[PDB]
């Protein structure tokens, strides 16, 4: 597994009750411009982020899905490199409590990311892996269970009320 | 099937 090179947190809530932190570990080596765009998000820096965002897509036993600061619905978000970058690296492979990035085919990364709650092996090759879950795992058990209704879409909505760096 | 992807989301 990389090396862990910077540190980011999400803190969750559902619907005013508070689930608690996932902190985040990024492989800053192997993929350096995929994980400053993350990195920054969570920040805030540019204007917008992951702030207040939501998990518009949680599947159990596969992985829970967002990014979508801009639409809420899967359809949007951005880089801070502009709409769309290419793949830096597709070596590294999934696992467990991995942070990877969701696209549309080759070379369209932009927000939209997802941590893997089961062996997804049958992705690799085409998703940027970029980071995996230090520290609130149970956390991410938690929301994989959620109800969600037809489209796997969360019925009370799973927000990040706040999203920051270590 | 079992994708992650932004905008179709398909089998």
């Amino acid at each position: 597994e990389p090396e862990v090179t910077a540190k980011v947190y999400f803190d969750v809530m559902i619907d005013s009750e508070p689930l608690g932190r996932i902190t985040i570990g990024l492989f800053g080596k192997d993929a350096p411009l995929t994980t400053e765009n993350f990195r920054q998000l969570c920040t805030g820096e540019h204007g917008f982020g992951y702030k207040d965002s939501i998990f518009h897509r949680v599947i159990q036993n596969f992985m829970i899905q967002g990014g979508d600061f801009t639409n809420f619905d899967g359809t949007g978000g951005k880089s801070i490199y502009g709409e769309k970058f290419a793949d830096e690296n597709l070596n590294v492979k999934h696992f467990v409590g991995a942070l990877s990035m969701a696209n549309a085919g080759p070379n369209t990364n932009g927000s939209q990311f997802f941590i893997t709650t089961a062996p997804t092996p049958w992705l690799d090759g085409r998703h940027v892996v970029f980071g995996k879950v230090l520290d609130g795992m149970d956390v991410v058990l938690r929301i994989e269970k959620t109800k969600t209704n037809s489209h796997d879409r969360p019925v009370k909505p799973v927000k990040i009320v706040a999203s920051g760096e270590l | 099937x079992l994708l992650v992807t932004a905008g179709l989301v398909l089998a």
